[PDB]
RNA sequence: CCAUAGGUUAAUGAGGCGAACCGGGGGAACUGAAACAUCUAAGUACCCCGAGGAAAAGAAAUCAACCGAGAUUCCCCCAG
RNA sequence: UUUUGUAUAAUGGGUCAGCGACUUAUAUUCUGUAGCAAGGUUAACCGAAUAGGGGAGCCGAAGGGAAACCGAGUCUUAACU
RNA sequence: AGGACCGAACCGACUAAUGUUGAAAAAUUAGCGGAUGACUUGUGGCUGGGGGUGAAAGGCCAAUCAAACCGGGAGAUAGCU
RNA sequence: UGUAACGGGGCUAAACCAUGCACCGAAGCUGCGGCAGCGACGCUUAUGCGUUGUUGGGUAGGGGAGCGUUCUGUAAGCCUG
RNA sequence: GUUUAUUAAAAACACAGCACUGUGCAAACACGAAAGUGGACGUAUACGGUGUGACGCCUGCCCGGUGCCGGAAGGUUAAU
RNA sequence: AAUUCCUUGUCGGGUAAGUUCCGACCUGCACGAAUGGCGUAAUGAUGGCCAGGCUGUCUCCACCCGAGACUCAGUGAAAUUGAACUCGCUGUGAAGAUGCAGUGUACCCGCGGCAAGACGGAAAGACCCCGUGAACCUUUACUAUAGCUUGACACUGAACA
RNA sequence: CUUUAAUGUUUGAUGUUCUAACGUUGACCCGUAAUCCGGGUUGCGGACAGUGUCUGGUGGGUAGUUUGACUGGGGCGGUCUCCUCCUAAAGAGUAACGGAGGAGCACGAAGGUUGGCUAAUCCUGGUCGGACAUCAGGAGGUUAGUGCAAUGGCAUAAGCCAGCUUGACUGCGAGCGUGACGGCGCGAGCAGGUGCGAAAGCAGGUCAUAGUGAUCCGGUGGUUCUGAAUGGAAGGGCCAUC
């Protein structure tokens, strides 16, 4: 289970988050996607962060 | 003398796949007709093939079974009802 | 004496109009990534009491 | 609930919700309820002067139940639409 | 050394018993939890002290909710 | 009596007579029955008193929602075909 | 002189038989060991229950001991008969 | 342990095969009589009365209807030297 | 010599002796909520505990583990 | 070997013959030095073996003496017990029959004896399993804790370095 | 400001001595006719010791308890959840300490879409080069491949290359399947917003079926929903998540 958690944080300002896994080791560098915000109601970038 | 084992104890459940509605049976939209595996069957006309290969019906009426292509595989459409 | 009653079920279900209980459903708490959210989905909402367990619901709750 | 030594489902199942202060000193009122009181008038004083909603209460809505068939004037209460359109035909006052 | 402790006389009172109720000082475990240790049983049983015909408590550094109530004790609700 | 199953060589009883085991209280639900009926009913207590009074209250006639709140609708949702 | 020797009282209890609803809830008969010693016995006293005492067998503590007896919690609990 | 591998006697059919007509044989079926249950239908139900079918083994267990005992009212009544 | 009163008297216990170890006296230790008492009206040639068990010849190697004793430089570490 | 499974180890002695005994060997399954090693005079109601004497222990029992047993008179129990008009055999069958089937045998009732059966009597099997039973005991099981010990504060102060 | 001294107090640390607390199971006197005790003188010790509260360690010395089930008897051994095939008797389902195998993940591309492509093996020829690298032709026709076990599928490929991308979307969901239940599964379509494609269309993770864990308790972010006089707040609730 070495495939840790992370969340990928809504660059629109909310703290809305979809939650995922990542091995860290094969894919060092941050994980960056296009997802819907439903709170803002468009198509928002969202960035990497820790699960927490 | 005591002694023994078996490494041979372990099976699985059932998941009860098969024809859930036959020939000329009556079904509403988006009755499951056929849960299974693979493509044994294959989604003819109104009959939608679903993640699993599980084959539902998109309209209402009745089943009709039948073998059509080159390679004489079974078709599932629903009829008009 | 009065009957005590059971105060986890009186947590945990609400009776309804006709008699019956609403309850909310389980597996939504924890290990939430892995979980579609189809099936997440189809748990935020409050679910009847099934015929086969309201009778220990009833015996739990006597006064409604 | 004890169901051999399987979990019960007053256990399997989660907690939810709280309880508000404020729903028990609420009341709802019928419209049938409104001829009960003298005067012609409807406050909580006088409900509960009529042993309707009860002592703690200090909040109530009247809710279109029943009907009434006199002018009652409503007053420091919230009514709901059907309420207010079955006073407001029978010929009262819906004030605060 | 004074003094004090101590000694002796005299007067008054107490002591002991007793069914329950009462206040207080200590204070279990079986059991139940389908095991069990937190918990329960239960401040129960039991022991001890003291009192009265009853005792205890008692005249707000109390509730309430911006309206107000007005010592203590007891019963029915609130409310399983 | 217990048992898949006992003439069982499985249990129990020497016999007679007497005693000997699903109760009681309070809550709750259902059925029946009786009374009133969108209302029904009082408890404490008073009372010389199984009366009458007493309607503190309880249940019901409205629900939905975690809740505020809305209300024959309500919740979900930006909004529901 | 002797925790010396043989051997009665006295103390003990190795073997056999009897007896085993006994004469006796451990004894009798025939033999047996110690018998001036770490001996034995009388009277009175002290140690109290998770405690005593024990040349130590879990032995003994009123015919009861891997925790006495009596009363109480108590109608403990018993998915067992 | 005693014939002891037709149930026995016994059987050369009183065995076997085939065919046929008889008969015996159950608490089965039928007959006669009687009780009760549940349904029909009709009456004109007195809320049960004809006819009518059919049903009636039964543990655990569920439902329905009763007998008898002691005591209280009826009862300062009735029975009883 | 002792022992399972009531199925075991023995090779079991004890024993004189030996060794280890604790104890400086208000001794250690033990019984006691404590006061106190025993040890002991004794004082290391004494007392307690443990093991062995007359006498004769002897008692060899291992301190890694677990204990115990001694150390106090460093690390860690409580209430405060 | 109070220790040795293999094992009645092998050899020797003793005996007509010795899985025991004694003495050796060592291949010590799995002795061993104060939970002591090896010897050891004396002692032991101690364990094993051998011999002499002795004898009813036995070959193989016989007779006798007494106390019962047996009979009479008197008193007078007990355990047990569903009811009994309470046979054998072969079979059957909750799988080992007085009671069933088939068959055989048997006049009714005592007394003295024996003990093969009544799965005989006595004791709700102590063995075995089970119970989310109990008790006691153990320990580097868990959680506590007496006790011992450490330090802080208090009782607890003054000076000097 | 930087760098330390002076004077003094706020004060801790270790000694140094003292006496007045405290101790005395040292002597003497009195109560006293008394080896207790108390008081007094004195000597020694001396703020030590010793007690109380808190605290760390040790602690079978003592106490309360636990120490699983299946099981061709119990123990020992093995097993306990999930997937695949057979047993399984041509719908589903179906047991044994029956026969055989796997899982407790992986992937930011190994997903989506558009476009295109089609294997294994063998034969011949051919530099190093060899049974077997690469190259060309031919037979063959999926005997291959599928991220992993088995089964069922797969050419319209679900297999293999490349481009662009994030639908590995949020709210819902008619209707069915499957379970005693908790629950698990499939799902057209709707609303919003998006990607590829000219477009029709496809996309709500992967060819499918294993890759998992209830509740409680607690944590993090968001949200006035609640907020015990009132305004906030704490805390709770709801949504996401650990
Ligand atoms: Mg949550
Ligand atoms: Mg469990
Ligand atoms: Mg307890
Ligand atoms: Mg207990
Ligand atoms: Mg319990
Ligand atoms: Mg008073
Ligand atoms: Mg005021
Ligand atoms: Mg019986
Ligand atoms: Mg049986
Ligand atoms: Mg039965
Ligand atoms: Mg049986
Ligand atoms: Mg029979
Ligand atoms: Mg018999
Ligand atoms: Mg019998
Ligand atoms: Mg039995
Ligand atoms: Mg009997
Ligand atoms: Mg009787
Ligand atoms: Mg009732
Ligand atoms: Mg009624
Ligand atoms: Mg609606
Ligand atoms: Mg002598
Ligand atoms: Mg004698
Ligand atoms: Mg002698
Ligand atoms: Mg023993
Ligand atoms: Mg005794
Ligand atoms: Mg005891
Ligand atoms: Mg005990
Ligand atoms: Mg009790
Ligand atoms: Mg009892
Ligand atoms: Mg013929
Ligand atoms: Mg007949
Ligand atoms: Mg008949
Ligand atoms: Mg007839
Ligand atoms: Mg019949
Ligand atoms: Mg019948
Ligand atoms: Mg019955
Ligand atoms: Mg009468
Ligand atoms: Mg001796
Ligand atoms: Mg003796
Ligand atoms: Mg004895
Ligand atoms: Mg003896
Ligand atoms: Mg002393
Ligand atoms: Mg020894
Ligand atoms: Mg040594
Ligand atoms: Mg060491
Ligand atoms: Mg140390
Ligand atoms: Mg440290
Ligand atoms: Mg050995
Ligand atoms: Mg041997
Ligand atoms: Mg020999
Ligand atoms: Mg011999
Ligand atoms: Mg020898
Ligand atoms: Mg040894
Ligand atoms: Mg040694
Ligand atoms: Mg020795
Ligand atoms: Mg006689
Ligand atoms: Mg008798
Ligand atoms: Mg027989
Ligand atoms: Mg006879
Ligand atoms: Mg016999
Ligand atoms: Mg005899
Ligand atoms: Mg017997
Ligand atoms: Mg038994
Ligand atoms: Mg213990
Ligand atoms: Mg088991
Ligand atoms: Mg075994
Ligand atoms: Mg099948
Ligand atoms: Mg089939
Ligand atoms: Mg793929
Ligand atoms: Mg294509
Ligand atoms: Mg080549
Ligand atoms: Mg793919
Ligand atoms: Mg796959
Ligand atoms: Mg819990
Ligand atoms: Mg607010
Ligand atoms: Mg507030």
């Amino acid at each position: 289970g070495i495939r840790e958690k992370i969340k990928l944080v809504s660059s629109a300002g909310t703290g809305h988050f979809y939650t995922t896994t990542k091995n860290k080791r094969t894919k060092p560098e941050k994980l960056e996607l296009k997802k819907f915000d439903p709170v803002v109601r468009q198509h928002v970038i969202y960035k990497e962060a820790k699960i927490k | 003398k005591a002694g023994g084992s078996t490494r041979n104890g372990r099976d699985s459940e059932a998941k009860r796949l098969g024809v859930k509605r036959f020939g000329g049976e009556s079904v509403l939209a988006g009755s499951i007709i056929v849960r299974q595996r693979g493509t044994k069957f294959h989604a003819g006309a109104n009959v939608g093939c679903g993640r699993d290969h599980t084959l539902f019906a998109k309209a209402d009426g009745k089943v009709k079974f039948e073998v059509k292509g080159p390679k004489n595989r079974k078709f599932i459409s629903i009829e008009a009802e | 004496p009065k009957i005590k009653t059971v105060r986890g079920a009186a947590k945990r279900f609400k009776k309804t109009g006709k008699g019956g209980f609403k309850h909310k459903h389980a597996n939504l708490r924890h290990i939430l990534t892995k979980k579609a959210t189809k099936r997440k989905r189809h748990l935020r909402p409050k679910a009847m009491v099934s015929k086969g367990d309201l009778g220990l619901v009833i015996a739990c709750l006597p006064y409604a | 609930g004890f169901e051999g030594g399987q979990m019960p489902l007053y256990r399997r199942l989660p907690k939810f919700g709280f309880t508000s202060r404020k729903a028990a000193i609420t009341a709802e009122i019928r419209l049938s309820d409104l001829a009960k009181v003298e005067g012609g008038v409807v406050d909580l004083n006088t409900l509960k002067a009529a042993n309707i909603i009860g002592i703690q209460i200090e909040f109530a809505k009247v809710i279109l139940a029943g009907e009434v068939t006199t002018p009652v004037t409503v007053r420091g209460l919230r009514v709901t639409k059907g309420a207010r359109a079955a006073i407001e035909a029978a010929g009262g006052k819906i004030e605060e």
